């Protein structure tokens, strides 16, 4: 996988507090580039990356039109879902959608995606064939039947093989300075005594892009998988990410431990010691 | 079936007392999406706090970054306070400059 | 650019 484009929609009902909220975000790789929020004073598809700003008003109007229409449709989907699960109109529920395309270094489609969740649980997904569906439950089977009847998969396929890949390629070119630049992690090991007998070694990775990274501690060359505390990769707020991995070690055994760092921005994996 | 937020509180750059920086509170792994997040300076709510646009992970759980400019010192204490349906009371996570 | 079907699929 060289690059991806993904759109994420969340539709959230809130009975008694107006119509369900609809929020959409678009990403290329780990870079957000657009958003829409139906609760905004003036809802529009709005830029979130500099390289998208150059798109003309027909782009922005068209995306806004789409997001408004999408909000209406997902409000209706929330109503339908209530019926499919025999649920009360008094509770709050959420539909999420993810879709997009992955392309190789040559820009050809590697694979397409279109998945839905209801209340945080898988609902229905387009299969890798971009032709058939996997329904999670008997409610989603009803949708599957309707979508098989309407040849919905063919529509997604046409988008995923066509416009998705074409627009992704455009974005990758317009944003080439950043979207096509890996920033390797800045790495170091810190040492924190806990007692006379043990200390924590923490291996840091900072300022990296994209988010994908592997940090592993070895003791005498053996992966310490079960004994390593690994925090979730976290955004720094400047486009880059941070992560650490820690192990508790016997005092005076520090040199038996090595931190190993793999990242796409590194020509070779790194080995660090305290 | 609901999922409680993971919380990390940290700075954009390594902290250096008296040098301006950004204080982050990353909340993740939660469901449903409504969440209340405050950043605190010496127990008090910081007013100027922004957050990222609602997004979610492959497992459908949501994530948000809350953040504000700050100039850390030796004695000033920072924290992130989070409330969510899954929590009986707000959770407070103190900023530790080494984590 | 977002997916924009003539008819947006309903559940």
């Amino acid at each position: 996988g060289s690059h991806s484009m993904r759109y994420f929609y969340t539709a959230m009902s809130r009975p008694g507090r107006g119509e369900p909220r609809f929020i959409a975000v678009g990403y290329v790789d780990d870079t957000q580039f657009v958003r829409f929020d139906s609760d905004a004073a003036s809802p529009r598809m709005a830029p979130r990356a500099p390289w998208i700003e150059q798109e003309g008003p027909e782009y922005w109007d068209g995306e806004t039109r789409n997001m408004k229409a999408s909000a209406q449709t997902y409000r209706e989907n929330l109503r339908i879902a209530l019926r499919y699960y025999n649920q009360s109109e008094a509770g709050s529920h959420i539909i999420q959608v993810m879709y997009g395309c992955d392309v190789g270094p040559d820009g050809r489609l590697l694979r397409g995606h279109n998945q839905y969740a209801y209340d945080g649980k898988d609902y229905i997904a387009l299969n890798e064939d971009l032709s058939s569906w996997t329904a999670a439950d008997t409610a989603a089977q009803i949708t599957q039947r309707k979508w098989e009847a309407a040849r919905v998969a063919e529509q997604l396929r046409a988008y995923l093989e066509g416009l998705c890949v074409e627009w992704l390629r455009r974005y990758l070119e317009n944003g080439k300075e950043t979207l096509q630049r890996a920033d390797p992690p800045k790495t170091h090991v810190t040492h924190h005594p806990i007692s006379d007998h043990e200390a924590t070694l923490r291996c840091w990775a900072l300022g990296f892009y994209p988010a994908e990274i592997t940090l592993t501690w070895q003791r005498d060359g053996e992966d310490q998988t079960q004994d390593t505390e690994l925090v979730e990769t976290r955004p720094a707020g400047d486009r880059t990410f941070q992560k650490w991995a820690a192990v508790v070690v016997p005092s005076g055994e520090e040199q038996r431990y090595t931190c190993h760092v793999q990242h796409e921005g590194l020509p070779k994996p790194l080995t660090l010691r305290w | 079936i609901q999922r409680t937020p993971k919380i990390q509180v940290y700075s954009r750059h390594p902290a250096e007392n008296g040098k301006s920086n950004f204080l982050n509170c990353y909340v993740s792994g939660f469901h449903p999406s409504d969440i209340e997040v405050d950043l605190l300076k010496n127990g008090e709510r910081i007013e100027k706090v922004e957050h990222s646009d609602l997004s979610f992970s492959k497992d459908w759980s949501f994530y948000l970054l809350y953040y504000t400019e700050f100039t850390p010192t030796e004695k000033d204490e920072y924290a992130c306070r989070v409330n969510h349906v899954t929590l009986s009371q707000p959770k407070i996570v103190k900023w530790d400059r080494d984590m | 650019k977002a997916f924009s079907p003539e008819v947006i699929p309903m559940f």
